[PDB]
RNA sequence: AUUCUUGGAUUUAUUGAAGACUAACUACUGCGAAAGCAUUUGCCAAGGACGUUUUCAUUAAUCAAGAACGAAUAGGGAUCGGGUGGUGUUUUUUUAAUGACCCACU
RNA sequence: GUACCGAUUGAAUGGCUUAGUGAGGCCUCAGGAUCUGCGCGGAGAAUUUGGACAAACUUGGUCAUUUAGAGGAACUAAAAGUCGUAACAAGUCAUUAAAGAAAUUUAAU
């Protein structure tokens, strides 16, 4: 029960409107900018000015709401115009006293969006009136001020339907943009119940939506969807200068939960993290400002998978980036979105288990960055390497059957690869880190002395240390010989998730469990600085090559440079 | 963030004939695509109510009604009748101290094959002007009273389905009639039913199940 | 009058379980429970979280259209307490402050 | 603290499976020589008290060795079963009656 | 970590090449799983003697460079590690009209 007026920026309140038992669940803004009422689940209406004058009340029928708009001469909800219900049923009344004009009902189905959008003439000389928001199907009203009305057409094109739109001249003969609960946003038009072309990006249910201030075909048009906007041109068909409907940009935001992050830009410019969300967000670190308006590319996010991301990697230019998920492959994407069949380089198949970490060789110009060194929870990991043509191109079997390195039980949780193409070092769940080499896959080392399973290992790329992180509150520290155990830090209040050195060799940088970040130093094997501005778990880490900004992962959306 | 109770199918229970008002409640089921359409996914929901809520007699507020999903229309669905129940307030009531509980047990079929075990409970009463502070049985009048249930029970049940002995289990017509035969032997005390619950639906069977509807 | 439901208050000992159904039993919403709204893994059946919890399931409940509701109370039943729990005196008294109606209760122990 | 858990734990609705036991009634009551004996129903024998104007005629009693089974003086009140009596009631708008009850006697 | 001397000419590639290896289609003597048609043809799979053209594959040596590089002599890094030694510094109230059931708006004094 909060419905609060406002005034200009500050934001304070003017007065507070909760005089009504029901819960207030819709509001809109009105075209004389100074009225409001909101709908509720009581069907209870109030109409209110702001300075502030809350007049006659108007009760004359129950159900619940969830859709309305507003006219000129009939200035209320679907109360008044129609009637917003949950059964269906047009409603006539005045902006005259609660006297009932005339009633119309013809609906079976719940629909509460029965004047979503007016009709602004209301003689309709070649107009229509558009309605539906619950009841899956699209039906055209007339308009009569005295006598009963009639259906023009009814569309059972859609199968599910939340919001409609109309043209702002009324005729229909241009772009009507449809939003229903199927995923699915289509433009149709009024005098012939046809569609124009139908819209498929997303894999949730459209929100509702509202009006642009705009006349007839727009210029530009914007798509509600989850922590995520885009931007669509407006011909979706041959009206203007295009057709086979293309999606102008995709502007993202950023999610609450966070699993990994890795700098994609070879200036240091983009930042891609890994979500719930099955898509590929490059946002934070060139926008200082909210939402992306200032990454010097086409603006867009990506979509090659069908479940969550587990761990994402890139090289050093930025052109190849391997990403790890749920369904069992390896998709690579590219720098400048392109490529020969979408913007995905190759997609590899041959897990049988869930694909939850991944990994580059080092950059040379091509070859290894051509390359992928993955991994899955099939207590293997596997390495993609066919040279004679340019790799991360085409689709690549090499280690599938007796190829690859199996000698674990439990999971490997990351792998890391040196500064040379030698050893690479991955940390598993059953205690221990272990080298083999790249160019053959042979056991090389065994390193462990721990408590709980290593979830992060990563190398000092001047090659002389190693740095792993485990559950027993301990960073342990190990030597380039693997003849003697080199440093083992304490001081983490909780367990460590994720360790990493800085790229002048001089800090190790630790994120874990505690609520903060702490930047021990890998020379004296001390404590230079703690940081703390955090109260929620750090997962992810990145450095870039200066020393001065770091980025943190937590567990709400928030990216902390220091 | 789905958020399914945007999607999800509203809908209401109608019930059948020899009652008070067929307007019962609400369910949410399903939205209706193809590959798990609504109709034919549940088909067997069990509604558990209170008849006396649906009677509008207060005194029945115990002996709770279970009922069976058969068919579905289109915001209407008719269901039918499974079992009966007693609260457990209501026979935890009744065991008293100092007197002796006689139960009895009957697998019997109606006209129209449904096979139905219903239970039985009996108890004994103290005469006017008993001096002593038990009145018991004789263990062998247990028997004559166990036996006098039996013989009656398989009687009412095969005749006119069961929607008739629906009629007849609400006014408990068929206590009196346990009531006045087994009186010569011991008198009694409360008797009710306190179960009936069915195995043995024979067929799906449209054909009588639209004779009882308005 | 409104649309109706089962509210089925198993109040447990070190855990109080609340979770409205619809008027079949099949279907469920707002399963939320009293365990869930403090973290010391010693206060679950502290009854100021179970006010907290009753008030989180009577908000959903609320927001998707259910107002009145039966309540089933049930302890842990058959060869344990048979007993009412600590969260179930305040947690019945929590949801119907919320603004739903109570009405016509019973009891679900399994008594064997 | 141990354990389980998004391949969904716990809770919820529908089933099937496995083993186990008769919950309030259940008593200072009954049965059995004791150890022991609680769901309905059927079968197979065994036992006690009561009643008896039936029958044998001292056929009796108590207990080392030994075996089966088991670790191995005279009143009072209430109650159980049977029998007798009734200036008796109750079920009987059914003619009877079985049966419960009230009181006495043993 | 970088520059140098130096054995292995190891592995990669480049120049030359002994040696072995060799795709593919063309023709013709033989052959028939199979085809719309007033004695049977258009069309068509395997197998087959001989003849011309033929790309190219595998490996060894000579020489250079990279990598791996035993061993030999520097620079830088690590201010680093232990021990000894030396001096400095540091705690819009009231009454009252109009609309509005209620609030609230407006007027009056």
């Amino acid at each position: 029960q909060l419905l609060k007026i406002f005034h200009l920026k500050t934001g304070k309140v003017v007065r507070s409107m909760k005089i009504s038992s029901p819960s207030y669940i819709l509001d809109a803004d009105s075209t004389s900018t100074l009225l409001a009422v909101g709908g509720t689940d009581g069907s209870i209406i109030v109409v209110d000015i702001e300075n502030g004058y809350i007049t006659h009340s108007f009760k004359g029928h129950g159900g619940t709401i969830s859709s309305l708009k507003f006219y000129g001469q009939l200035n209320s909800k679907i109360w008044l115009l129609a009637s917003g219900d949950t059964n269906g049923m047009v409603k006539v009344w005045d902006l005259v006293k609660r006297k009932c004009l005339h009633t119309l009902q013809e609906h079976t189905s719940a629909v509460r969006g029965l004047d979503i959008i007016e009709v602004p003439d209301n003689d309709e000389p070649s107009l229509n009136l558009l309605s539906g928001g619950r009841d899956d199907i699209i039906n055209l009203w007339d308009f009569n001020m005295k006598k009963k009305c009639k259906l023009l057409k009814t569309l059972p094109v859609n199968q599910q339907v939340e919001s409609c739109g109309f043209l702002k001249d009324g005729d229909g003969k241009r772009i009507i943009y449809t939003a229903g609960g199927d995923a699915i946003f289509q433009l149709i038009d009024s005098e012939s119940g046809s569609v124009l072309k139908r819209t498929n990006k997303p894999i949730e249910e459209l929100f509702i939506i509202g009006v642009l201030p705009i006349l007839s075909n727009s210029q530009m048009f914007l798509v509600l969807s989850d922590q995520t906007l885009q931007l669509i041109n407006v011909e979706e068909d041959l009206k203007n200068d295009e057709d086979t409907i293309q999606v102008t940009s995709s502007i993202a935001g950023n999610h609450g939960i966070i699993a990994d992050m890795r700098y994609v830009g070879p200036e240091l410019n983009k930042l891609a993290l890994a979500t719930n969300s099955p898509s590929l967000r490059i946002i934070p670190v060139p926008d200082l400002s909210g939402p992306e308006a200032s990454l010097p590319l086409d603006v867009e996010i990506y979509e090659g998978h069908e479940d969550l991301l587990n761990s994402l990697d890139a090289t050093e230019d930025g052109l190849w980036i391997a990403t790890a998920s749920k369904d069992n492959t390896a998709i690579v994407w590219r720098y400048n979105e392109n490529s020969c069949k979408f913007d995905i380089y190759a997609k590899y198949i041959g897990h049988s288990a869930a694909v939850t970490a991944v990994g580059l060789p080092n950059i040379v110009s091509k070859g290894y960055p051509e390359f992928l060194l993955t991994a899955s929870n099939d207590l293997t990991i596997k390495k993609w390497i066919i040279p004679k043509p340019t790799a991360s191109m085409d689709v690549q079997i090499i280690k599938v059957s007796e190829y690859t390195r199996h000698a674990h039980e439990k999971d490997i949780n990351a792998l890391s690869v040196s500064p040379n193409d030698s050893i690479f070092a991955t940390a598993s769940y059953d205690k221990t880190c272990k080298i083999w080499n790249l160019e053959n896959g042979e056991l090389e080392a065994t390193l462990a002395n721990h408590k709980r399973g290593l979830w992060d290992v990563s190398f000092c790329q001047y090659d002389k240390l190693l740095a792993t992180s485990s559950g027993d509150k301990t960073v342990k520290i190990w030597s380039l010989d693997t003849f003697s155990v080199m440093k083992t830090l304490e001081g983490h209040t909780n367990a460590v998730q994720r360790c990493s050195f800085i790229n002048k060799q001089k800090q190790l940088i630790s994120c874990g469990a505690d609520g903060l970040i702490k930047i021990w130093d890998c020379s004296s094997g001390e404590c230079l600085k703690t940081l703390d501005g955090h109260n929620n778990r750090l997962w992810a880490l990145s450095t870039m090559n200066d020393g001065d900004m770091i980025v943190s992962a937590d567990a709400d959306g928030v990216f902390q440079f220091w | 963030v789905v958020d399914p109770f945007t999607r999800k199918e509203w809908f209401d229970i109608k019930a059948p004939s020899t009652f008070e008002n067929r307007n019962v409640g609400k369910t949410l089921v399903n939205k209706s695509t193809g590959l798990k359409s609504a109709s034919d996914a549940l088909k067997g929901r069990v509604v558990e109510v209170c008849l006396a809520d649906l009677q509008g007699s207060e005194d029945h507020s115990f002996r709770k009604i279970k009922l069976r999903v058969d068919e579905v229309q289109g915001k209407n669905l008719l269901t039918n009748f499974h079992g009966m129940d007693f609260t457990t307030d209501k026979l935890r009531s009744m065991v008293r101290k100092w007197q002796t509980l006689i139960e009895a047990n009957v697998t019997v079929k109606t006209s129209d094959d449904y096979v139905l075990r219903i239970f039985a409970i009996a108890f004994t009463r103290k005469q006017a002007n008993q001096v002593k502070r038990h009145s018991y049985a004789q263990s062998s009048h247990i028997r004559a009273i166990r036996k006098v249930i039996s013989e009656i029970l398989t009687k009412e049940v095969q005749g006119s389905t069961l929607a008739q002995l629906t009629s007849k289990l609400i006014p408990e017509v068929i206590n009196k009639e346990i009531e006045n035969a087994t009186k010569d032997i011991f008198p009694l005390q409360n008797i009710h039913v306190r179960k009936v619950k069915l195995l043995k639906q024979p067929k799906f069977d449209v054909g009588a199940l639209m004779a009882l509807h308005g | 009058s409104q649309v109706f439901g089962v509210a089925r208050i198993y109040a447990s000992f070190n855990d109080t379980f609340v979770h409205v159904t619809d008027l079949s039993g099949k279907e469920t919403i707002a399963r939320v429970t009293g365990g869930m709204k403090v973290k010391a893994d010693r206060d679950e059946s502290s009854p100021y979280a179970a006010m907290l919890a009753a008030q989180d399931v009577a908000a959903k409940c609320k927001e998707v259209g259910i107002t009145a509701v039966h309540v089933k109370i049930r302890a842990t039943g058959g060869t344990r307490t048979k007993t009412p729990g600590p969260g179930g005196q305040a947690a019945l008294r929590a949801l119907a402050r919320s603004g739903l109606r109570i009405g016509r209760i019973e009891d679900v122990t399994p008594v064997p």
